[PDB]
């Protein structure tokens, strides 16, 4: 059970790092669209301007 | 037998605006827009990936 528990926790661990990976995915994606919301007030601004 | 031809005079003119109109909405799902950020439209979901 020794090693039948540390393989299975390997595949928690590998498990653990795709999630992480998938979560600074989306929080990279998040940023662009508020960079592109910025941009489109911005566009606003120098219509008015 | 006129009023046979009439409708015959027509059909195809509504079966041209069908197709038109469901092209256009098949467009959209795969584009859509490029704020969309939606993980529907089919560029983002690979942008993610
Ligand atoms: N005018 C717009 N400008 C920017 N983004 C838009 C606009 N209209 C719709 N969207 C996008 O549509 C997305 C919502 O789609 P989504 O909820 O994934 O579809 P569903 O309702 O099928 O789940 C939002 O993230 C939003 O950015």
């Amino acid at each position: 059970l020794l090693e039948r528990l540390l393989g299975e926790m390997e595949l928690e661990l590998i498990e653990l790092r795709r999630a992480l990976a998938q979560t600074i995915a989306t929080f990279k994606s998040t940023e662009r669209q508020r960079d592109a919301q910025q941009l489109i007030a911005q566009r606003w601004y120098e219509k008015a301007q | 037998e006129r009023k046979y031809l009439e409708l015959k005079s027509q059909k195809n003119l509504y079966l041209a605006r069908l197709k038109s109109a469901i092209a256009a909405q098949k467009i959209e799902e795969i584009a859509g827009n490029l704020d969309n950020a939606s993980a529907s439209s089919l560029f983002e979901r690979i942008e993610t990936k």
